[PDB]
């Protein structure tokens, strides 16, 4: 009764409140996804380093 | 020196690691603001 | 009133535009996930290496 | 009224998912983080050895 | 030991996929 | 065989930011 309009209402304005955080957490996790991924990109470039290392000043030196 | 470089590197690796962390936390954080 | 039926219907849609969102986001996740477990299984073959013909000569 | 009423229920449940999705997704991304540490442990361990003896010894 | 910390690597990153999983659940949910 | 791993190991990344471009992409939409 009149009431259940003013209740959808209330609750469809809740749901558009809680959505556009929600949209801001998404953002904040593809950061930290994007962080992890640099962070494991800069291992591998420090890997590959390793690497050469081994099989340059560690071949010709044997 | 390679080493010294490495060690760079390796720190570069910690601190975007630490970005991370904080992203995750940042995001945790809003959905604080999810009560529906 | 028409405005509120409509509210729901653009939650809708932005729910659905997440959805997605969400999806390519795992995908990401994975990536990177398989990026580093490639990234230790290189790095358990340079262990190897060392031991190998190296530790030995 | 009856519409927006079932229609905002269903988006609310729907975003009470979506939380929890994402809730799963951040632990992941939080694990792969672990994982990328302590291969960094490992890597920088690696590089140590190849001098901590390799250097001296040879 | 280096081995002990790959050993450790993987574990986590197993965690991360049962994770994927669960989110994956959760945002079938969804319409 | 390192190097190819290692070049595999890169591709993923870049796939990982493949996707965050996407995710954010489908969040335009979010709020307009």
């Amino acid at each position: 009764g009149p009431l259940g309009s003013a209740v959808s209402l209330v609750q469809a304005q809740t749901n558009a409140r809680a959505i556009a955080a929600m949209k801001n957490s998404i953002q904040a996790t593809n950061r930290a996804v994007f962080e992890v991924k640099e962070g494991t990109q800069r291992l591998a470039i420090a890997v590959q380093a390793i690497q050469d290392h081994i099989n340059t000043i560690m071949n010709t030196q044997l | 020196r390679g080493g010294i470089d490495i060690s760079t590197e390796l720190s570069k690796v910690n601190a975007s690691l630490q970005n991370t962390v904080k992203y995750i936390k940042e995001s945790n954080h809003q959905l604080q603001s999810v009560i529906v």
